[PDB]
C-alpha cells in the first residue's frame, strides 16, 4: 500500500579522503515475494553517480529522465554536469511534481572535476536537499543504515578503507531488513578512476 | 491561428491553388501502375541528374501503407510523406477497430479525403502530389489500382501513369494494354511496365524502379540486374 | 470603389458599400407586402419559381404562435434570422412565461445585424424582413433592413417594384387601418396592394402566399387552393 | 489469479497462459488466448483487470505494427519492452490507470538470443530467465529456482513448464481450465500443439 | 434502484442452423414485478440481435445507437458489417465510459458468410468475447447453456428452438426474478426470424405433462 | 483588415513551385560551403566559415558543425539562428526516442522528423520557411555510416558525398570526379579540403576560415567517436594534406 | 453545495375574493441566536407583485438584486414599461423558478423557499411557491417552513377549496393571516413578534404594512401551571 | 485581395457566383420525378479508356428512401454526402422514423454558406436529391452552393443543363410512368453528351416506395438504351 | 450535504383501449407528511394528440414535460408541421431522459395517445429512458396497489371459465372508454384508502381521433 516500501531496497553514500563511495542492494520484490536479484539502483551520468530507492517504476523513470536531461545539458554546455549542479537539477525535477511526487529516495555521489572536492547529497521524494559532509542513507532499512553509519563512519578514510566501512554498513543494515539484500554493489569513486565491486552476502 | 483562404474560386470557376498543385505533379518524376491478371506492378522514374546518391538510404518512391497495399506518387516529395504517414496510421486504426485490414478502395478514399480537405480549409495549401495506390483486398485475388490528385478526386485504373511525360506513357498504355486479356503473368506485366517507362526515361540503368505486389501481402522490389534483364530483352526484340 | 472590399471600411463620404450591396440583394428579391389594422396584421408575398418544372420559393416563416415574417433577398439569411427569432420568442416563453413583444423582437434583429457590419471577416445579412405580430399592445408590422435599421409601420413593401404597393398603401392608409374584426377584407387590401407591383405576371394559386395574425388568430400561412378565394 | 508463466531457454522463450476467463463465480470462457503477436519475433502475454488487458495489448500491437511498416524494420524485444513499460508507467498517475500485468517473450535476430521481460501494471520491468504474474508466481519461482539451467533445450524447457502447470493444477483453489503454450525462436512464434 | 436492471434469463447459442436466442420477459425493481412483458432481445437490425442484461436503458439506448452506426458502415462501405466489427463498436464505446456506472452484459448475435454464425459477449467492464454459448441467470454469466453442457452442434432448428425455450423455463421456475414469457429468435445468414412469445405459466404445465419433468411440482 | 499585408508564404506559383522555398534556397546559395563525404570506415564534415575577422574568437566559435547526439552531427548552410531552433528540436527528438525505446535514434528517423517540421512551414501557418540546408553525418547499427541532406522544402535524400551552400554545382562535379566506393576516411578528409580549396571565393583556404569534424569507428573497438576539430588540429590537417 | 447561515423563518400567504395577502416576520436568525431583527423578507416588485422569501438571507439579498435588475431591464427600450409591458407576477415567478431549478441542477442552490403573491393584468389572483429544489406548486393558501405545518391548517379553514375564494373578504383573510402569525410566535423558536404584511388587491392595489406586532396574546394561564407532575407549589 | 464573403455591387456573393461556373463545367446529371418514382441519371465522362468506369460514383445512396446525383467538383460532394447520411440516420435514431426529403435537403443546404475567414470556400458541386416520404410522396430537389434548394418535377445540372432543361420543359407531364422517365433521361443524356451514350459512360438509378433507392446494373441500363434506339427508329 | 432530489408523491395510470387511451393522475402534491396542494395538475396535453405525465420529483417532472412540449414545437418548425407520432415522441423522450443518465430526472414517465393505425397506445419509461409500449401502466406511490388489480380486471389473469376447472381462460374482451374509466376511478378510490400520499382529486385525460378531453373526480382529502 505504502509506495516507498512495495519493492524494497537501500542506497548509502559516504565521503573519504579525495574519494566518495555509493552502494546499493540488488533486490526487487512485490512485498514478500522476491522477483529480481539484478535490480541495480545506482546510475551514472558522466562522473556523477545517482542512487535511487523506493517505487521501482519511478527509479527506472527518473534514471531515464536524468539521462535525458544530462545528455541535453552536455550538448548545450559542452561539458559533463557536476555533482553540485546535478543535485539542484534532481531537487528542481522532484519539486515540479510537488502534488503528484515520484515515490523515491535519491542519493547523489561524485567528485567535482575542477575543485577535486568529494560531494554527496540526499533528497526526500519532493526534492528537499540533505547535503551531509559524512554520509547519506535511503530506503526501507534507512534506520538500520543510520545506526551502522553513525558508529562505523570516521572522516578522511582512504578509498580501500572506505570500501570496507560502506560495505559493512550496507550488508549488516540489509540483513536486518526483510525487503533489502539479494546481493549488493559498491562504487569506489576517485577523480579519474571508478571501481565497481559486487559483495557476497546471504540470499534470504 | 492563420485562417487565410488560399484555395478560392476565380471568376471562370477554377481553384488556381488546386490547378497549380497539378503543375507540381507534372514536374514530379514519372510513376506508372499496370495491373495483370494476378498482380499489380508499380514502375517509377529516377532522374539521373542526381548521382553520388546513396540508394540504400534515399527515400524509395514506392511506400508500403500496410503489408498488402503500396503507394507511389508524382510531385512534392515532402508533401507525399504527410499523406503516407496519415495513410499508415489509418491502416492500423482500421485493423484495430474493424479487426480487418483496409481494402485498397478504402485506403484510397481516405487519402483522397485528406487531399480534398486541404482544398477548402483556411490557412493551408493543397498537396502538390498525385498518388497510385495498388494492392489486394484481404482474402481477395482481384488486382486493385487507384489514382488520387490534389483536388481529392480518385478512380480505379486498368493501367495509369502520373508526373512528367505521363501524356506519352499513357499514349503507349492506351494502345498496348488490352482489357479482354491483361498481362497474364508477373513477367508480362513487369515487361509492359518497363516498356512504358522506356518511352520517357532515357537510360534503362538505375532510372527505372519496379515493385511487384501479388495477393496475400506478397510485395517485392526488383533489383537493378533483374530490371536490366527486362531492358536488354525489350531492345533486342526492337532491333527488327 | 476602393472602400467596398469589406464591411469594416467607411468610404470618404461615410458610406458602408458592403451594407449598400446587401441592400441591393433585397431589391432583386420578389415583392412582399405587410399591412395591419388594430385587430389583425397581414403578410402578402409574391413567390418566385426557377422555371415551370420548379416549385415557388416559400417567402413566409412562422416565428411563434403570435409572430412571423416574410423575406426578400437571400433565403438562407432569412432562415438564420428567423431561427434566431424562434429562439428569442422561445426563451421569453420558457424563462418568463411571456410572449416576446414585436418591438423587442425588432430591437434583437437590429442588434444581431449590426454586429455583422462592424467586425472583420463577416458580411452583412443579404435579406429584408417584414415581421407581423399580435402582442399585449395589439397588432404590429415591422420592416427589417440588414443595415440594422428596424421600423414600425402601418403598412410597407420590400423587393422588386415594391414602390407601387408602398404608394397604394400610403393612399389607402386611412381605409385599411379601420378594417377591424374583418380578416378577409384586410387580406383583400394586401392582395390589391401587391397587385400594384406586378408586371407581365399575375397572381396564380401556387404564386400567392398570405399569412395573418390577430386578436383570436394564431400566425397561420395560406398557400395553394387556400388563397384561390383571394385571386 | 490468472496464470501467465514465461521461461527463457538456450535458443527460445516459452509462454504458458491460463485459458479461463472468470468474473466473480461465473466462468465466461475456457479457451481464452491471453497473447498478442507484437512483431514476428515478439510475443506479449497479459493478465489483469477485465477489458483493460485486451485494450492495452491491442493498442501496443497496433503501435509496434505501425513502427514495423514505417521503418520496414522489426524493433528489438528490448526496445518493445521499453516502449510497453513507458505506456504502463504513464497510466499509474493517469485519471483511470490500466491494471494490466504482461510478459514479453522475444527472439533478438541481431544478437541471436532469446529474451523474457516481466512488466507489472506500474511499469516495473526486469529481464529474467523465468517469470510469472499472480498467486502462481511464488510456487513456480521455487520450483524453477531448483530445476532451471540456462543451457536447457526447448523440449527440456517445455517439460519443466509442464511440471509447473501440473503442480499449479493440484495446489490452486481456482480452476484455470488449462494453459496455451507458445514458443518464440529465430523461426518466429508457434502454438505448442499438445500440452 | 430507480433504473430498471435485468440480471436474469438471456440465452444465446450457436448450432448447425445458425444461432438460437432465448430470453424471459420479467422486469423487477427489488421484489416488485414491474412488468411480465419486456423485450430483452434488441433488434439492432434485420441481421443483428442484442440481449438486454444489466441496465435496461443502457442496453436499449447503446444497442439502438449500434444499429445507427451499423447502417452508416453499410452506406460508406457498401457491405454488411461483420459481427466482429459491430460488437467492437459497442465494446469500444462502453470502454470510453468505464468507471462512470454503465451496466451491460449483452450477447451480440449475427450470421455473415465471412464469419458464419457469431456470438460476442460485450460487458460494461470492456470485456469482448467470442463464444459458442452464453447465458445470464440471476446476475451471473455462463458459457455452458443452463441444462446439459454438451447439447448438439448437429441439432434441428425445431429442436434447437425447444432447447432454448426449455432452458428459459428451467431458469424461470427456479429464479424469482426470471419469468413472464419466453421470446425465441432464430438467426440465419439471410437475417433473424422471430419464433413467438410463450407464456411461462401455460408453457410450464404443458412441458411438465409432455416431458414428465417437474415431478416435484403438483399440477 | 490584416489580409492586405499577408505575403502568403505557403502558395504555389503558376509553375507549381513554392516561392518562399525557392527564395530560401537562393539565400542558402550565398552561405559558406559545407561538404559531407561518407567512407567505409567513417564520415567527414568540412565547412567554410563566412568572411571572418582576426578579432573573432575561433576556438569558442560554432556556426557550421553542431552535435545532435554522440552518433549524429549536422553541417549548416543558411541562417545560423534558424538552424539552432531546428538543432535544439532534433536534440530533444533523439532523447525522446532514447527514453521511449532505450536505443539511440536511427539516423533516418531523426532526419525525417526535422524534414517533416520544415515541410509543415511550407504547407500551413503562413510563416516564412527556415532558411537552412543541413548535411546529416550519422551512424546506427542498421545502415552503418549515412550522409543525408534536407532543404527548406523538407525534402531529404541520402548521399555518398554531397555539398550545400555556395558553389555546390562546382563542388559536386569535383566530388563526383574523385570519389570512389572503397575510399577511406583519411582519403575523404583530403578530398573534402581539396574541394573547398578549389570552390572557395576566398584567396586561400586557412584554418581560421574552416570548421572540420569526423565520425569514425576509429573509437577503441565496437563503438563510434565524433571529433569536432580544434583550430590547431584543422591547421595540422591542412599542412598534412599539403594545402598550406 | 453550502449550508444556510443567517436564516428567515415562515412566509405565509392566501387568496381572497379580490386579491392575495402575504406575511413574514422581520427576524434573521444565526442558528439559535436571534441576531438580526430589522430584516424585511417581503420584497415588492412594481405595484402588482410581492415576493416573500424564507431561508438563507445572503441568497435572499442576491434574489432581491436580481428582481431590482429585472425591473431596470424590462424598462429598457419599453415605452409600455408602466402599462401593458409591465412585469406580471407570473413573469417574476417563472424567472425565479427557472433560476432556482438551474442552481439546484448545478448542485449550488439558492437556499430559500419563495412565495410570489400578486394580481395579474386581467385581475386574476397569482399565488405560487418555489424552493431550493426548483419544486413549484399553487394552492389557495401557501406557507414555508413551520407555516406549512401550523399556518396552512388555520388558513385552509377559511379557504379549503377554490370555490371559497370569492366568499373570503380582505378583512377575514387579513384576520386569519394575523392569527396565524401569533400561533407561529407561540410555537416557533426561530420566529419574531415583529412582522410585515402585504395586501395586493385588484381594486386598491398594493398595501404594504411594516412594523406590525403580534398582540392579544394568552399567557395568564401560565401562573396556575406548577411543576411537571406531582409538585403542588 | 478581397473578403471571401464579399457582396458584388449587384448584391451577389462573388465566391457563390464563381462556384456556379465550376458546376457548369461538371458532367451532366438529370432527375425526373413521377408518381411511380424518381429517376436519377448521370454522364460518367471518363478522362481515358484505361479508367475503369464502374469506379466513377456520381450517383450515391443517402438512405433507403433518398438517392443523390452530383455535378461539378465531385470531391466536394463527399463531406456533403457524409453529413446527409449522418443527418438521415441521426433523425431515425432520435425519432424512430424516416426523415422527410425536404428536411434532409434543408440540412445539406445549411452547410453551403458556412464559409469565410468554417471551410475556406463554398462547395463547387450541385446535388440532385431524389427521395420518397409518406407526407409529400416522390420528390426531386436541386441543392446549390448558395444554400438555396428548389423542388423540381424534372431538373438537369452540369455542362448540358440549359439544353437538357429546355428538353425536359417539353417532355415532362404529370402522368409519366417510371419506364417513360428512364428512357427520357437516357434520351436527353444521349443528346447533350460529347461521346456516344452506352451502359459504361452513363448510369441510371431510381427511388420507389417499395424497393427504395437502387443504382441500375450496366446490363439493365443496356436493355433500356436498346429499347430507346428502337422506339426512336419507330418514327 | 445538499440533496438535489425530493418526492412529491402522486400516482398516475395509463390504459390503452382499442381506439382510445387514458392517462389519469391524482392532483395531490406532498413533501414528507405535509400537503403542498390538493390540486396541482400532473397530466398534460403536449399537442399532436399526446398526453404526458412525469411522476416522482415534481421539479424534474415539470422540466422534462416542458422540454418535451418544446421538442414538439421544434419538430413542427424543422419538419414542415409534421404530426409527431406517439412512437416518435417515445423515442424522443428516451433521448431527453438518457441525456441526464449520470444525473437523472427522478421521475417515472408515461405518455398516452393513438398510434399511426389509430389504435390506443401507452409508453412507459424508467428514469434513464428505458421504455416499452404497454396496454396498462400505473406509476408512482400506489403503483404496487393498482397493477395487480388491473392484471386481474383488464387482462383477466387467474380468471377461468366456470365449469372447465381452469382448462379454459376467461376470454379477453375489448373494454369501452366507460368501463376503463370505472376501473381507473375504482383503482384511485382503493389507492386513496390505503396510501397516505394519494387523495384530494383525480384528473383523467382521454385521447381519441376527436382529440383530448378532461374528466375530474374528487378523492378523500385525509
Ligand atoms: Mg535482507
Ligand atoms: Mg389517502
Amino acid at each position: 500500500s505504502d509506495p516507498s516500501s512495495i519493492n524494497g531496497g537501500i542506497v548509502v553514500a559516504m565521503t573519504g579522503k579525495d574519494c566518495v563511495a555509493i552502494a546499493c542492494d540488488l533486490r526487487l520484490g512485490s512485498q514478500s515475494l522476491g522477483v529480481s536479484n539484478k535490480f541495480e539502483k545506482i546510475f551514472h551520468y558522466g562522473h556523477v553517480f545517482l542512487g535511487i530507492t523506493g517505487l521501482a517504476t519511478d527509479v527506472t523513470t527518473l534514471n531515464e529522465m536524468f539521462r535525458y536531461k544530462t545528455n541535453l545539458y552536455k550538448l548545450k554546455e559542452e561539458r559533463a554536469i557536476e555533482p553540485e549542479t546535478f543535485t539542484q537539477l534532481v531537487s528542481s525535477s522532484l519539486y515540479e511534481r510537488r502534488f503528484g511526487p515520484y515515490f523515491v529516495g535519491p542519493v547523489v555521489a561524485g567528485i567535482n572535476s575542477k575543485s577535486g572536492k568529494p560531494f554527496i547529497a540526499g533528497f526526500d521524494l519532493i526534492g528537499c536537499i540533505d547535503e551531509a559532509k559524512d554520509f547519506i542513507v535511503s530506503g526501507t532499512a534507512s534506520d538500520q543504515l543510520f545506526g551502522m553509519c553513525e558508529s562505523l563512519y570516521e572522516p578522511n578514510l582512504e578509498p580501500e578503507d572506505l570500501f570496507e566501512t560502506i560495505s559493512q554498513a550496507l550488508l549488516n543494515a540489509a540483513d536486518r531488513d526483510a525487503l533489502s539484500g539479494w546481493g549488493a554493489v559498491v562504487y569506489i569513486i576517485k577523480k579519474d578512476e571508478v571501481v565497481k565491486r559486487y559483495l557476497k552476502m546471504r540470499q534470504d | 491561428g492563420y485562417d487565410r483562404a488560399l484555395s478560392i474560386f476565380s471568376p471562370d470557376g477554377h481553384i488556381f491553388q488546386v490547378e497549380y498543385a497539378l503543375e507540381a505533379v507534372k514536374r514530379g518524376t514519372c510513376a506508372v501502375g499496370v495491373k495483370g491478371k494476378n498482380c499489380v506492378v508499380l514502375g517509377c522514374e529516377r532522374r539521373s541528374t542526381l548521382k553520388l546518391q546513396d540508394t540504400r538510404i534515399t527515400p524509395s518512391k514506392v511506400s508500403k501503407i500496410d503489408s498488402h497495399v503500396v503507394l507511389s506518387f508524382s510531385g512534392l516529395n515532402a508533401d507525399s510523406r504527410i499523406l503516407i504517414e496519415k495513410a499508415r496510421v489509418e491502416a492500423q486504426s482500421h485493423r484495430l477497430t474493424l479487426e480487418d485490414p483496409v481494402t485498397v478502395e478504402y485506403l484510397t478514399r481516405y487519402v483522397a479525403g485528406v487531399q480534398q480537405r486541404y482544398t477548402q480549409s483556411g490557412g493551408v495549401r493543397p498537396f502538390g502530389v498525385s498518388t497510385l495506390i495498388a494492392g489486394f483486398d484481404p482474402r481477395d485475388d482481384e488486382p486493385k489500382l487507384y489514382q488520387t490528385e490534389p483536388s481529392g478526386i480518385y478512380s480505379s485504373w486498368s493501367a495509369q501513369t502520373i508526373g512528367r511525360n505521363s501524356k506519352t506513357v499513357r499514349e503507349f498504355l492506351e494502345k498496348n494494354y488490352d482489357r479482354k486479356e491483361p498481362p497474364a503473368t508477373v513477367e508480362e506485366c513487369v515487361k509492359l511496365t518497363v516498356r512504358s517507362l522506356l518511352e520517357v526515361v532515357q537510360t534503362g540503368a538505375k532510372n527505372i524502379e519496379i515493385t511487384v505486389v501479388k495477393p496475400d501481402s506478397d510485395i517485392v522490389a526488383l533489383s537493378s540486374e533483374e530490371i536490366n534483364q527486362y531492358v536488354t530483352q525489350i531492345e533486342q526484340e526492337k532491333q527488327e | 470603389n476602393n472602400y467596398d472590399g469589406d464591411t469594416v471600411t467607411f468610404s470618404p463620404t461615410g458610406r458602408l458599400f458592403q451594407v449598400e450591396y446587401a441592400l441591393e440583394a433585397i431589391k432583386q428579391g420578389s415583392v412582399t407586402v405587410g399591412l395591419r389594422s388594430n385587430t389583425h396584421a397581414v403578410l402578402v408575398a409574391l413567390k418566385r419559381n426557377a422555371d415551370e418544372l420548379s416549385s415557388y420559393q416559400k417567402k413566409i416563416i412562422k416565428c411563434d404562435e403570435h409572430m412571423g415574417l416574410s423575406l426578400a433577398g437571400l433565403a438562407p439569411d432569412a432562415r438564420v434570422l428567423s431561427n434566431y427569432l424562434r429562439q428569442q420568442c422561445n426563451y421569453s416563453s420558457l424563462v418568463f412565461n411571456r410572449k416576446l413583444a414585436v418591438e423587442r423582437a425588432g430591437h434583437l434583429l437590429c442588434d444581431k445585424a449590426q454586429k455583422n457590419t462592424q467586425s472583420y471577416g463577416g458580411r452583412p445579412y443579404g435579406v429584408g424582413l417584414l415581421i407581423i405580430g399580435y402582442d399585449k399592445s395589439g397588432a404590429h408590422l415591422l420592416e427589417f433592413q440588414p443595415s440594422g435599421n428596424v421600423t414600425e409601420l402601418y403598412g410597407t413593401a420590400i423587393g422588386a417594384r415594391s414602390q407601387g404597393a408602398k404608394t397604394y398603401l400610403e393612399r389607402t392608409l386611412d381605409t385599411f387601418i379601420k378594417i377591424d374584426g374583418n380578416p378577409d377584407e384586410l387580406i383583400k387590401a394586401g392582395v390589391e396592394a401587391i397587385s400594384q407591383s406586378l408586371r407581365d405576371e399575375s397572381l396564380t394559386v401556387d404564386n400567392l402566399s398570405i399569412a395573418i395574425v390577430g386578436k383570436d388568430t394564431p400566425f397561420t400561412i395560406y398557400d395553394g387552393e387556400a388563397v384561390a378565394k383571394y385571386i | 489469479m490468472d496464470i501467465i508463466l514465461g521461461i527463457r531457454v538456450q535458443d527460445s522463450v516459452i509462454l504458458a497462459s491460463s485459458k479461463a476467463v472468470t468474473r466473480g463465480i461465473s466462468v465466461l470462457k475456457d479457451s481464452d488466448d491471453k497473447t498478442r503477436q507484437l512483431s514476428p519475433h515478439t510475443l506479449m502475454s497479459f493478465a489483469g483487470e477485465a477489458g483493460d488487458t485486451v485494450q492495452f495489448a491491442e493498442y501496443i500491437q497496433a503501435n509496434i505494427q505501425l513502427y514495423s511498416i514505417r521503418e520496414d524494420y522489426e524493433l528489438s524485444p528490448q526496445a518493445v519492452s521499453s516502449f510497453v513499460r513507458q505506456e504502463l508507467a504513464k497510466s499509474i498517475r493517469s485519471r483511470r490507470p490500466y491494471q494490466v500485468n504482461v510478459l514479453i517473450g522475444g527472439y533478438d535476430k541481431k544478437k541471436n538470443k532469446p529474451e523474457l521481460y516481466q512488466i507489472d501494471y506500474l511499469g516495473t520491468k526486469v529481464e529474467l530467465p523465468y517469470g510469472a504474474h499472480g498467486y502462481s508466481g511464488f510456487y513456480t519461482f521455487s520450483l524453477l529456482d531448483h530445476h532451471y539451467r540456462p543451457d536447457m533445450t526447448t523440449e527440456e524447457g517445455l517439460d519443466l513448464l509442464k511440471l509447473c502447470v501440473q503442480e499449479l493444477e493440484k495446489r490452486m483453489p481456482m480452476d484455470f481450465k488449462g494453459v496455451i503454450v507458445k514458443i518464440v525462436d529465430k523461426d518466429g512464434i508457434r502454438q505448442v500443439d499438445d500440452f | 434502484k430507480i433504473k430498471i436492471a435485468h440480471g436474469t434469463t438471456t440465452l444465446a447459442f450457436r448450432f448447425q442452423g445458425g444461432i438460437i436466442v432465448a430470453v424471459d420477459s420479467r422486469a423487477t425493481a427489488g421484489n416488485w414485478v414491474a412488468s411480465q412483458t419486456v423485450k430483452k432481445v434488441i433488434e439492432i437490425n434485420p441481421f443483428l440481435l442484442g440481449t438486454m442484461a444489466g441496465g435496461a436503458a443502457d442496453c436499449q439506448f447503446w444497442e439502438t445507437w449500434l444499429g445507427s452506426q451499423c447502417r452508416l458502415h453499410e452506406l460508406r462501405e457498401k457491405e454488411r458489417i461483420s459481427v466482429a466489427a459491430a460488437s467492437k463498436i459497442l465494446s469500444n464505446l462502453v470502454y470510453q465510459y468505464k468507471g462512470a456506472g454503465l451496466s451491460m452484459g449483452t450477447m451480440i448475435c449475427g450470421y455473415t458468410r465471412k464469419e458464419g454464425p457469431t456470438i460476442y459477449y460485450v460487458d460494461s467492464d470492456g470485456t469482448r468475447l467470442k463464444g459458442d454459448i452464453f447465458c445470464v441467470v440471476s446476475g451471473q454469466t455462463f458459457a455452458y447453456g443452463v441444462l446439459d453442457s454438451n447439447y448438439k452442434w448437429d441439432l434441428s432448428v425445431e429442436d434447437a428452438l425447444y432447447l432454448g425455450k426449455r432452458s428459459i423455463l428451467a431458469a424461470a421456475h427456479r429464479d424469482a426474478y426470471s419469468g413472464g414469457s419466453v421470446n425465441l429468435y432464430h438467426v440465419t445468414e439471410d437475417g433473424w426470424i422471430y419464433h413467438g412469445n410463450h407464456d411461462v405459466g401455460e408453457l410450464f404445465w404443458k412441458v411438465k405433462e409432455e416431458e414428465g419433468s417437474f415431478n416435484n411440482v403438483i399440477g | 483588415g490584416s489580409r492586405r499585408y499577408d505575403s502568403r508564404t505557403t502558395i504555389f506559383s503558376p509553375e507549381g513551385r513554392l516561392y518562399q522555398v525557392e527564395y530560401a534556397l537562393e539565400s542558402i546559395s550565398h552561405a559558406g560551403t559545407a561538404i559531407g563525404i561518407m567512407a567505409s570506415d567513417g564520415i567527414v564534415l568540412a565547412a567554410e566559415r563566412k568572411v571572418t575577422s582576426t578579432l573573432l574568437e575561433q576556438d569558442t566559435s560554432t556556426e557550421k558543425l553542431y552535435k545532435l547526439n554522440d552518433k549524429i552531427a549536422v553541417a549548416v548552410a543558411g541562417l545560423t539562428a534558424d538552424a539552432e531552433i531546428l538543432i535544439n528540436t532534433a536534440r530533444i527528438h533523439a532523447q525522446n526516442y532514447l527514453k521511449t525505446y532505450n536505443e539511440d535514434i536511427p539516423v533516418e528517423i531523426l532526419v525525417r522528423r526535422l524534414s517533416d517540421i520544415k515541410q509543415g512551414y511550407t504547407q500551413h501557418g503562413g510563416l516564412r520557411p527556415f532558411g537552412v540546408s543541413f548535411i546529416y553525418a550519422g551512424y546506427d547499427d542498421r545502415y552503418g555510416y549515412q550522409l543525408y541532406t534536407s532543404n527548406p522544402s523538407g525534402n531529404y535524400t541520402g548521399w555518398k558525398a554531397i555539398s550545400v551552400g555556395a558553389n555546390t554545382s562546382a563542388a559536386q562535379t569535383l566530388l563526383q570526379m574523385d570519389y570512389k566506393d572503397d575510399m577511406k576516411v583519411d582519403d575523404a578528409i583530403e578530398l573534402a579540403l581539396k574541394t573547398l580549396s578549389k570552390t572557395t571565393d576566398s584567396s586561400a583556404l586557412t584554418y581560421d576560415r574552416l570548421e572540420f569534424a569526423t565520425i569514425r569507428k576509429g573509437a577503441n573497438d565496437g563503438e563510434v567517436y565524433q571529433k569536432i576539430f580544434k583550430p590547431q588540429e584543422i591547421k595540422d590537417i591542412l599542412v598534412k594534406t599539403g594545402i598550406t | 453545495t453550502q449550508q444556510p447561515i443567517v436564516t428567515g423563518t415562515s412566509v405565509i400567504s392566501m387568496k381572497y375574493d379580490n386579491g392575495v395577502i402575504i406575511a413574514a416576520d422581520n427576524l434573521g436568525s444565526y442558528g439559535s441566536l436571534l441576531r438580526f431583527n430589522g430584516v424585511e423578507r417581503l420584497i415588492p416588485v412594481g405595484d402588482n407583485t410581492v415576493v416573500g422569501i424564507s431561508g438563507d438571507i445572503s441568497d435572499m439579498q442576491h434574489i432581491e438584486r436580481l428582481l431590482k435588475d429585472l425591473v431596470t431591464e424590462n424598462a429598457y427600450d419599453n415605452p409600455l414599461a408602466d402599462a401593458e409591458e409591465a412585469l406580471e407576477p407570473s413573469y417574476i415567478f417563472e424567472y425565479l423558478a427557472t433560476v432556482m431549478y438551474q442552481r439546484r441542477s448545478k448542485m449550488n442552490p439558492l437556499w430559500n423557499a419563495i412565495i410570489v403573491a400578486g394580481v395579474q393584468s386581467n385581475g386574476d389572483q397569482f399565488l405560487r411557491y418555489v424552493n431550493l429544489l426548483g419544486v413549484t406548486y399553487s394552492s389557495p393558501t401557501l406557507a414555508t417552513g413551520f407555516g406549512a405545518h401550523m399556518a396552512n391548517p388555520l388558513l385552509r379553514k377559511v379557504v379549503d377549496r377554490e370555490s371559497d375564494i370569492p366568499k373570503t373578504t380582505v378583512q377575514v383573510a387579513e384576520e386569519a393571516i394575523v392569527n396565524a402569525m401569533r400561533v407561529l410566535y407561540y410555537r416557533d423558536a426561530r420566529s419574531s413578534r415583529n412582522f410585515s404584511l402585504a395586501i395586493i388587491d385588484k381594486n386598491t392595489g398594493l398595501t404594504f404594512k411594516k412594523n406590525l406586532q403580534v398582540e392579544n396574546m394568552k399567557w395568564d394561564f401560565a401562573k396556575d401551571i406548577k411543576g411537571y407532575g406531582t409538585q403542588k407549589i | 485581395d478581397r473578403g471571401v464573403s464579399t457582396f458584388s455591387p449587384e448584391g451577389r456573393l462573388f465566391q457563390v457566383e464563381y462556384s456556379l461556373e465550376a458546376i457548369k463545367l461538371g458532367s451532366t446529371a438529370i432527375g425526373i420525378a413521377t408518381k411511380e418514382g424518381v429517376v436519377l441519371g448521370v454522364e460518367k465522362r471518363a478522362t481515358s479508356p484505361l479508367l475503369e468506369s464502374d469506379s466513377i460514383e456520381k450517383i450515391v445512396e443517402i438512405d433507403r428512401h433518398i438517392g443523390c446525383a452530383m455535378s461539378g467538383l465531385t470531391a466536394d460532394a463527399r463531406s456533403m454526402i457524409e453529413h446527409a447520411r449522418t443527418a438521415a440516420v441521426t433523425h431515425n435514431l432520435y425519432y424512430d422514423e424516416d426523415i422527410n426529403v425536404e428536411s434532409l435537403t434543408q440540412s445539406v443546404c445549411d452547410l453551403a454558406l458556412r464559409f469565410g475567414e468554417l471551410m475556406s470556400r463554398p462547395f463547387g458541386v450541385a446535388l440532385l436529391i431524389a427521395g420518397h416520404d409518406a407526407d409529400d410522396g416522390y420528390q426531386l430537389f436541386h441543392a446549390e452552393p448558395s444554400g438555396t434548394f428548389y423542388r423540381y418535377n424534372a431538373k438537369a445540372i452540369g455542362s448540358g443543363s440549359e439544353g437538357a432543361q429546355a428538353e425536359l420543359l417539353n417532355e415532362w407531364h404529370s402522368s409519366l410512368t417510371l419506364k417513360e422517365a428512364e428512357l427520357l433521361v437516357l434520351k436527353i443524356l444521349k443528346q447533350v453528351m460529347e461521346e456516344k451514350l452506352d451502359e459504361n459512360n452513363a448510369q441510371l438509378s431510381c427511388i420507389t416506395k417499395q424497393d427504395g433507392f437502387k443504382i441500375y446494373d450496366n446490363e439493365k441500363t443496356a436493355e433500356l438504351i436498346k429499347e430507346l434506339k428502337e422506339k426512336e427508329a419507330a418514327e | 450535504q445538499f440533496n438535489p432530489y425530493g418526492d412529491n408523491g402522486g400516482t398516475i395510470l395509463g390504459i390503452a383501449g382499442e381506439d382510445f387511451a387514458v392517462l389519469a393522475g391524482d392532483t395531490r402534491n406532498i413533501t414528507d407528511y405535509s400537503i403542498n396542494s390538493r390540486y396541482e395538475p400532473k397530466v398534460f396535453d403536449c399537442g399532436d394528440n399526446i398526453v404526458m405525465s412525469a411522476n416522482g420529483f415534481a421539479a424534474d417532472g415539470d422540466a422534462l414535460v416542458k422540454r418535451f412540449k418544446n421538442s414538439v414545437k421544434w419538430y413542427h418548425f424543422d419538419h414542415n408541421d409534421k404530426k409527431l407520432s406517439i412512437n416518435s415522441a417515445a423515442r424522443n423522450i428516451q433521448h431527453l431522459l438518457y441525456g441526464k443518465r449520470f444525473f437523472p430526472y427522478y421521475v417515472h414517465t408515461i405518455i398516452a395517445g393513438l398510434d399511426e393505425d389509430g389504435k390506443g397506445a401507452v409508453y412507459s419509461f424508467d428514469p434513464v429512458g428505458s421504455y416499452e409500449r404497454e396496454q396498462c401502466r400505473a406509476g408512482g406511490a400506489a403503483a404496487s396497489l393498482i397493477m395487480p388489480f388491473l392484471d386481474n380486471q383488464v387482462n383477466f389473469k387467474n380468471q377461468y371459465e366456470p365449469g372447465t376447472n381452469g382448462k379454459v381462460k376467461k376470454p379477453l374482451k375489448y373494454l369501452s372508454v366507460e368501463e376503463v374509466i370505472k376501473l381507473v376511478r375504482d383503482s384511485f378510490t382503493s389507492a386513496t384508502e390505503r396510501h397516505i400520499q394519494v387523495g384530494d382529486g383525480l384528473e383523467i385525460l382521454i385521447v381519441t381521433k376527436d382529440g383530448v378531453r378532461k374528466e375530474f373526480y374528487e378523492l378523500k382529502r385525509d
